[PDB]
RNA sequence: AGGCAAGGAGGUAAAAAUGU
RNA sequence: GUGGGAGAGGGUGGUGGAAUUCCCGGAGUAGCGGUGAAAUGCGCAGAUACCGGGAGGAACGCCGAUGGCGAAGGCAGCCACCUGGUCCACCCGUGACGCUGAGGCGCGAAAGCGUGGGGAGCAAACCGGAUUAGAUACCCGGGUAGUCCACGCCCUAAACGAUGCGCGCUAGGUCUCUGGGUCUCCUGGGGGCCGAAGCUAACGCGUUAAGCGCGCCGCCUGGGGAGUACGGCCGCAAGGCUGAAACUCAAAGGAAUUGACGGGGGCCCGCACAAGCGGUGGAGCAUGUGGUUUAAUUCGAAGCAACGCGAAGAACCUUAC
């Protein structure tokens, strides 16, 4: 079963290890997700930007299956895929309405893993 | 190989022909100097296409060539876990010797028994669109497409 | 080197100790919700602390934003 | 190891098999496909080496899922006990001898396979009567911790022993 | 538009006991 | 004193968002995570990624500075309260009341400890996974004490400006913060940077002197022994302060200089690698060497730069055995 909108959201998560896309309605429920390991990539290749972006067409396609047209790009965490996530998503026919910047960065909140510290 | 760029040696052209292709072709054919021997054998080819599939050789062969002309190729670079196959777009002259080399591999890797006949078979099967280069070229282009991440490693 | 525009000059007279005053300190933000830098606003230090200050006072009241979706991109 | 899911089967008649066994024979490919729909499942080309194709109708992910996790314990179970190895030398003195001991025998509770190679250096000529007899008292030493899997094999400049796990 | 930089990133940097 | 500031000064009472994490609700599915690669690890009992709500701790992004405050240790959301220092202007008051400060009392990062809570993240130890010769380590996955608060103790530190405090003097330029002014320029007080004289072993310091002086305090008297013992004191403990000598070496050490080096940085280069062709390794033989043999298999050559080398001619000679 199937619901069907022709509108919505492209959550772009971006992390170094992987980049997994998201694809979700107007208000922001899960329509169609991929990933790194989605698309058969598992491993380094995972988070590459090359990934990501063959990661973003598969969301794309998926949502295009579900006659969903124009997207809304949100992305998150800057990895190598963000920017080749974005222009796949451009690329795919998906009408991308706005690309905006959501990194959930602590207003200095709670204490990073010894690796995320040294540049503190 | 580090001062300068290391310009590219004018051939000079052909005779049955007048073509630069056609002996830098004869001259990947050619082992051990002897640019008659493989000459003739390259012309024996010629003959060779010219009987079977009756068409202007020369023509033919360069159709092969074209065929087998790669646009990717992987060149293999170091990026920490030990070294990466990196796919990279090949350059003109570049790509027409690589073209050359594997058409003269095929030719040569052939089951019949003479050369020339090989070399002639070869250039036939290329021009088709099947056979040892074009199957390399082929393999090439897969490994391109396969390493395709790696491919932001840009030289 | 960047050389377009300064938000002291770039706006009127005005009380960088009102904090009522928003559409006056919503000049001071980025495109996200931070507070512009020195060589952003061109204010003496003082001053700059002090619009800093307001801004930090709105957004707990909530009238400036605390962080911003980044447009366009 | 996969393979063709509803959409992607394109032979017209196929074999449908189901959720857990109900054989409902060759059907059409639109009719199992249907069948799976209405299930909420996918029929999915499980035997295409078979008359006219056998497809099962299940969860497609599912049994990706198991086959995934199966692989996994089968990887799990191919034992991550190996050939622990260490070097000795000539000229030990006792201390560091008892300490390399002592590394060896952990390695053996461990479960681990022990490479206790002597590496010579020098003269290389001497080297079995003290390499040789070094090598017999480390033996001696782990007599109910470790069976001897080998005998001292000079390769390089060294010899290697290997050694085992008494009981498993 | 290119210039030159200012600043943010993102990729590289990560693997080394044997003598006479 | 009067007037006025600047401030992450200190305490106390609040509170505001981001984030994490968790719970619950949804929607959705085959991975996510992680890495130089991986692997444990969690995941269809539905994770990840996404939105809605709640719980909770903890920290306070941007401003932010090379800044400010403090006697240091230190101190950053914002608000309010209590309160400390401090600076300036006015020269108005007192009239030497000053400076230092052995002891003493007070403060004193972090870790630690004790009792009571709290516990989100993180994270010693610890358990995993890798890496490796090994790995008690870096790298990853978890994870306790701890970290947070309350009260009590501990007192150390590279508690460093490695610069005790005060006051006077002795070029300037400069950026800075923060006052005062008849204010594109003066004058105070901080914080930096470059420099006169001077100093300094040099490095450097140089109106914030490591300069010239003066006052008072601390301390040193070669290195290692050793911040150790022993005593004493303090602490619930860990441990702290105090603090030797026997012996033992001809030094230990500072600053710089020339090199060499670097798994520092830049600029280069070479068949260096790469692009390419051909071989070596594999055969057999030719030769030279190691070794071993032998009466002797003369003697030399040793990574590159010894090994078809001295030998551009060992049957005898050569030949040295
Ligand atoms: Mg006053
Ligand atoms: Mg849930
Ligand atoms: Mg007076
Ligand atoms: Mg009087
Ligand atoms: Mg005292
Ligand atoms: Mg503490
Ligand atoms: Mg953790
Ligand atoms: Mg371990
Ligand atoms: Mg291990
Ligand atoms: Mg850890
Ligand atoms: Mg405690
Ligand atoms: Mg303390
Ligand atoms: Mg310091
Ligand atoms: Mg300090
Ligand atoms: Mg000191
Ligand atoms: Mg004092
Ligand atoms: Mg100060
Ligand atoms: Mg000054
Ligand atoms: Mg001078
Ligand atoms: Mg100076
Ligand atoms: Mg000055
Ligand atoms: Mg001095
Ligand atoms: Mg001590
Ligand atoms: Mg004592
Ligand atoms: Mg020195
Ligand atoms: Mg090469
Ligand atoms: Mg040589």
């Amino acid at each position: 079963v199937k619901r069907q909108v022709a509108s919505g959201r492209a959550y772009i998560h971006a992390s170094y290890n992987n980049t997994i896309v998201t694809i979700t309605d107007p208000d922001g429920n899960p329509i169609t997700w991929s990933s790194g390991g989605v698309i058969g990539y598992k491993g380094s290749r995972k988070g590459t930007p090359y990934a990501a972006q063959l990661a973003a067409l598969d969301a794309a396609k998926k949502a295009m299956a579900y006659g969903m047209q124009s997207v809304d790009v949100i992305v998150r965490g800057t990895g190598a895929g963000r920017e080749q996530a974005i222009r796949a998503l451009q690329a795919s026919g998906l009408q991308v309405k706005s690309i905006v910047d959501d990194t959930p960065v602590p207003h200095n909140g709670c204490r990073p893993k010894k690796k995320f510290r040294k540049a503190s | 190989a580090r001062r300068r760029r290391a310009e590219v040696r004018q051939l000079q052209p052909d005779l049955v022909y007048g073509d630069v292709l056609v002996t830098a072709f004869i001259n990947k054919i050619m082992r051990d100097g002897k640019k008659n021997l493989a000459a003739r054998i390259f012309y024996d080819a010629c003959k060779i296409i010219q009987e079977k599939t009756g068409q202007e050789p020369l023509k033919v062969f360069k159709q092969a060539v074209e065929n087998v002309k790669p646009r990717m190729e992987v060149r293999s670079r170091r990026v920490g876990g030990a070294n990466y196959q990196v796919p990279m777009e090949v350059s003109p002259r570049r790509q027409q010797s690589l073209a050359l080399r594997w058409l003269v591999q095929a030719a040569n890797q052939r089951p019949e028994r003479r050369a020339a006949v090989r070399i002639a078979h070869e250039l036939m099967d290329a021009a088709e669109g099947k056979g040892g280069a074009v199957k390399k070229k082929e393999d090439v282009e897969r490994m391109a497409e396969a390493n395709r991440a790696y491919a932001h490693y840009r030289w | 080197p960047s050389r377009k525009a300064k938000v002291k000059a770039t706006l009127g007279e005005f009380d960088l100790r009102d904090y009522r005053n928003v559409e006056v300190l919503k000049r001071f933000l980025s495109e996200t919700g931070k507070i512009l830098p020195r060589r952003r606003t061109g204010l003496s230090a003082k001053e700059q602390r002090i619009l800093a200050k307001t801004i930090k006072r709105a957004r707990i009241l909530g009238l400036l934003p605390f962080t911003e979706k980044l447009v366009r991109k | 190891k996969e393979y063709l899911t509803n959409e992607r089967i394109r032979a017209k008649q196929v074999r449908v098999v189901g959720p857990d066994g109900k054989q409902l024979g060759i059907m059409d490919t639109r009719e199992a496909l249907r069948l799976a729909q209405e299930m909420d499942l996918d029929l999915v080309l499980v035997g295409p080496n078979a008359d006219p194709p056998v497809a099962r109708i299940m969860d497609y992910s599912k049994w990706r899922y198991e086959q995934q996790m199966a692989e996994k314990e089968a990887r799990k179970k191919a034992k991550r006990t190996e050939v622990k190895s260490i070097k000795f030398r000539v000229k030990i003195d006792e201390h560091d001898y008892q300490t390399k001991l002592g590394h060896i025998k952990r390695f053996l509770q461990e479960g681990h396979k022990v490479k206790v190679t002597i590496m010579f250096r020098g003269r290389e000529v001497a080297h079995p009567e003290l390499g040789e007899r070094i090598l017999n008292r480390v033996t001696e030493d782990l007599k109910d911790l470790a069976v001897v899997e080998m005998k001292p094999e000079m390769l390089g400049r060294d010899m290697n022993m290997l050694l085992a796990p008494v009981k498993v």
